[PDB]
RNA sequence: GAAGAACCUUACCAGGUCUUGACAUCCUUUGACCACUCUAGAGAUAGAGCUUUCCCUUCGGGGACAAAGUGACAGGUGGUGCAUGGUUGUCGUCAGCUCGUGUCGUGAGAUGUUGGGUUAAGUCCCGCAACGAGCGCAACCCUUAUUGUUAGUUGCCAUCAUUUAGUUGGGCACUCUAGCGAGACUGCCGGUGACAAACCGGAGGAAGGUGGGGAUGACGUCAAAUCAUCAUGCCCCUUAUGACCUGGGCUACACACGUGCUACAAUGGGAAGUACAACGAGUCGCUAGACCGCGAGGUCAUGCAAAUCUCUUAAAGCUUCUCUCAGUUCGGAUUGCAGGCUGCAACUCGCCUGCAUGAAGCCGGAAUCGCUAGUAAUCGCGGAUCAGCACGCCGCGGUGAA
């Protein structure tokens, strides 16, 4: 193997963390209750479809945010799926909980919805070609400047294993001023489990 | 004078812009204030051989940064007392009042 | 294996001199940052996904 | 190197002083790897377990200074 | 290497007889970074040449050269891909060079036990030429023409 | 009262020389220059930008000194001195450029490099 | 892999032991488990003792919680890198690999990507049935070398005084700390060149021609490696390959090989004086100071969550004296005895000290490796894992060649 996971490069430098305090002597539980909370909302993108987690650090309290594609669906009906999310959280924090939200614009053009959606597909057996097509479609159409796709494994569900997918656009990897995303999934029907990734490029 | 704040942060922005701040909240009440002192940002270093199985020759090192800042100042008056008492924002940066 | 023996840590150990570091997601017994509890290659990967506050590349 | 006095666990020493009044049983079982030699013990016959099977031994004069894992080797060679 | 010849970084003088060769003559005997011994030794060694026999520690030095330096050597080359070794125009630099490699390293086996008669003991001999670096220089010389015949036309 | 400066870096080594009319003589930390250097001869190498402007004397020297090894810091106080003497007269430092012994020499210790036994040195290695 | 095998950790062997089981969820009764002591035990456990005790009440109830049961079951470092995801090694930091539209050929295919000039390079220029583009090269990034400015403590001491001292007065000049700026771009000179690209020399400048170093690894090859970090299809174990405990392994020794350290001495052995770095670690931890024992160390006490205090005056270096060419006063493997430290416990199987004994070994064949500069060679410092244990590994600095 080669390559280097792209936003592990752009961090620090023109793109910065997503989990923004600072922990002197005390840099195991904050870092073991991040853990624990980032994990435990995958149920919500089961539907509610979310792009990014962040963790602020209050005085004595927990300030986090979201951003996902449906704000009403989060919430809930009245606010109140927020409230069971502040209850089931302190109570798996020990820590008041002070949740806030902002609506994802533009949510083609993300990373991890557009391998949500791919990896969706091909869990309902269509053909990864035209997926792959469809996505970059309407990906490119809403405005940017190149978008590569990679499939591999045990591909439709057959023999030895393989990897290959399509790009139009132009993406400079090599250079830093980048601001190029990244998004990894998984699924499989019923051999074993498939591998597509996605890159974009929207601005230097 | 019987006052003094330490910064530590790592990225500079945020650690130069609460000076800032801090130096508006003491010389706006009073004065005999002391600027922005630099500090030697202490620095760390690890080691992960970039593999999982074999191959320690692939190293991959990390390291941490800790910039900090200094101040102290000479006649507080009970008005920017209380409004150190007050201002806790921003919330990226660690500072702790010290006499 | 790895269920009963990281069963066995979260307990008070037989004596003082057995208690030792182990990853936390993972599991394992080797060559576990004392300052982080996690494992090599998880740290590694973590610091990827822009999680862990502080740790970045380093060129000098 | 425990200038603070030598060791020997608990439970070989009250199965050793049990026989200081009459005569000796052949038997004393044991783990027999952590315990050093007292004056008390001449003249006994204590088996000496090797992590495979225990090993009878009897108890001399001079063969009082050193541990008592010193006899049942878990090598086995040859 | 194989683009072109490179630079040459010369030496500084002496800070007794402000001499290149005395400098560079000290660098020729350090081994592993450490110099004070090497240039102690020079000066002990030149101090003992001045004292028998005293004209200068400068002038029978480069008497015991011009008995060393030499003025041919066989470099072997395979023109005919075979083991021709052809006599050649030794350089004016590589001459000294391998003046005071042979002094040194030859003077190394003397053998006093005492730290530095050998050198000074070995220099006063080849000014007289007396000693195998003179040795080396004739044996060089009587192979060098002991095959010009036929390795002098390339 | 009149005093004249300058200082000079070597192998991360930093000398802060101070210039004053004198005799020619200069005072290493309190001491003379013949006790902060070893037998080192290499004087002449600090007297070397006097053998070619205020030829050779005569002034005196106040030096502090910090860092390096011995003859890294006395090579560093080498260039105090040309730059001393440039302030006395910017209508010598044309001679002192022929004749060098003004730029910084950035030469210095190597950062070295994971997998490699040292800053080049590469390990023996088995053949077949 | 292993960035810390005495127990563990720990998979493996001998013993003593359990079954919805050490770990998760449901359900029925429920309802709050603890913890503590004494016994028998190699413990696992067994057996008794005050006991695990309602944290909401609307009069009806709910969570943590056992314990029992119940079946839903869990469990596996068992198997297949040749069913797989992910993550690496190499060709290679080598300069290449491609496409859209036009055009050629009956077709596999070809043109672009070729020739001349140039270059670290598919880098640029020129001409050409090709016109244009993408991943690559380069540049954008980090650090080192000069410095303007902004700021002066826990940093600095020039102009003053005093004290053991930059300490304490006084100051922010310098040094340094660290933000924003400035600066190297073939920018100007000469020449060579088809006037192009580029090349040789020059000034100025701190650095001149990618200033030195790093991060950065194209299409793909090798069914390379990895189900033992994790994940996972299929196959399999299920009163046992699942699980608890003690003891031993992984440290076994007629032997063959790879990597390293100490050496075979006079540039040395010993004894005595004498100065100079840099990177980082520190609250149950770094020990100041003083006292004791020759030592490893112990005792009482001192600051330090930090530019303050400590690890920590670095070692080779420099100055004298002694030893005379010998298995030597070199070498100190090996071994007897007496100690030290952590540790519930150092025989198996720790590190270190004192005394005593004193091995091979006087530059190593055929063969073969590394290295172009602050490099090679040589000498110390620190820290990762970590009660404790480094000739390993990851960084730093000193001296300084051909
Ligand atoms: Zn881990």
């Amino acid at each position: 193997g080669q390559k280097v996971h792209p936003i592990g490069m752009r961090v620090g430098i023109i793109r910065d963390w997503d989990a923004k305090w600072y922990a002197e002597k005390e840099y195991a539980e904050f870092l073991h209750e991040d853990l624990r909370i980032r994990k435990f909302i995958a149920t919500k993108l089961a539907d509610a479809a979310v792009s990014t987690i962040e963790i602020e650090r209050a005085a004595n309290r927990v300030n986090i945010s979201i951003h996902t594609a449906k704000p009403g669906m989060v919430i809930g009906k009245g606010g109140s799926e927020v409230e069971n999310l502040r209850k089931e959280l302190n109570k798996l924090t020990g820590k008041r909980v002070h949740i806030n939200i902002v609506e994802i614009k533009k949510p083609d053009l993300d990373a991890k919805l557009v391998g949500e959606g791919i990896a969706r597909q091909l869990e309902n057996r269509v053909a990864f070609r035209r997926a792959q097509k469809q996505a970059i479609q309407r990906a490119m159409r809403a405005g940017a400047k190149g978008i590569k796709t990679q499939v591999s494994g045990r591909l439709n569900g057959a023999d030895i294993a393989r990897s290959e997918g399509y790009s139009e656009g132009t993406v400079p990897l090599h250079t830093l001023r980048a601001d190029i995303d990244y998004a990894w999934e998984e699924a499989d029907t019923t051999y074993g489990k498939l591998g597509v990734k996605v890159w974009i490029y929207r601005g230097e | 004078q019987k006052i003094r704040i330490r910064l530590k942060a790592y990225e500079h922005r945020i650690l130069d812009q609460s000076a800032d701040k801090i130096v508006e909240t003491a010389k706006r009440t009073g004065a005999d204030v002391s600027g922005p002192i630099p500090l030697p940002t202490e620095r760390s270093l690890y080691t992960v051989i970039r593999a999982t199985h074999k191959y320690k020759d692939s190293r991959e090192q990390f390291e941490m940064r800790t910039h900090k800042r200094l101040i102290d100042i000479v006649n507080p008056t009970p008005k920017t007392v209380d409004a150190l008492m007050k201002l806790d924002l921003p919330s990226g940066v660690n500072i702790e009042i010290k006499l | 294996a790895k269920k009963s023996m990281i069963a066995k840590n979260k307990r008070p150990a037989k004596h003082s001199t057995q208690a030792y570091t182990r990853c936390e997601r993972c599991g394992r017994p080797h060559s576990v940052y004392r300052k982080f509890h996690l494992c090599r290659i998880c740290f590694r990967e973590l610091a990827y996904k822009g999680q862990i506050p502080g740790v970045k590349k380093a060129s000098w | 190197s425990l200038k603070k006095g030598p060791f020997v666990d608990d439970h070989l020493m009250k199965k050793v002083e049990a026989q200081q009044g009459a005569e000796k049983k052949k038997v004393i079982k044991t783990w027999s790897r952590r315990s050093t030699i007292f004056p008390s013990f001449v003249g006994f016959t204590i088996a000496v377990y090797d992590g495979r099977k225990h090993v009878p031994v009897y108890i001399q004069e001079d063969m009082v200074g050193h541990k008592l894992g010193e006899f049942a080797p878990t090598r086995t060679y040859r | 290497p194989r683009k072109g010849p490179v630079a040459k970084r010369d030496v500084l003088p002496d800070p007794i007889y402000n001499s290149k060769l005395v400098t560079r003559l000290i660098n020729r005997v350090m081994v592993d970074g450490k110099r004070g011994i090497a240039a102690n030794i020079i000066y002990n060694s030149f101090d003992i040449i001045k004292e028998s026999t005293g004209n200068d520690p400068l002038e029978v030095f480069e008497q015991a050269m011009k008995n060393v330096m030499p003025v041919l050597e066989v470099k072997a080359r395979r023109v005919g891909g075979s083991n021709y070794q052809v006599p050649v125009e030794v350089r004016p630099e590589r001459r000294t060079t391998l003046g005071l490699r042979w002094v040194v390293n030859y003077a190394r086996l003397r053998g006093e036990h005492t730290m530095e008669e050998r050198l000074a003991k070995e220099i006063m001999d080849a000014a007289n030429n007396t000693g195998a670096s003179v040795k080396k220089r004739e044996d060089t010389h009587k192979m060098a023409d002991a095959n010009r015949a036929f390795a002098h036309y390339r | 009262q009149v005093q004249y400066s300058g200082t000079g870096r070597r192998k991360n080594a930093v000398a802060r020389v101070r210039l004053v009319p004198g005799t020619g003589k200069i005072t290493v930390n309190k001491k003379d220059v013949e006790e902060y250097i070893p037998h080192a001869d290499l004087r002449e190498v600090i007297n070397q930008p006097f053998g070619v402007t205020e030829t050779k004397g005569a002034y005196d020297v106040i030096v502090n000194v910090n860092g390096g090894g011995y003859a890294g810091q006395s090579g560093a106080i080498r260039h105090g001195i040309a730059r001393a003497l440039l302030q006395v007269d910017p209508d010598f430092r044309s001679a002192l450029k022929r004749a060098g012994l003004l730029t910084r020499d950035a030469r210095m210790v190597e950062r070295k490099k994971p997998g490699l036994k040292k800053a080049r040195k590469a390990s023996q290695f088995s053949k077949r």
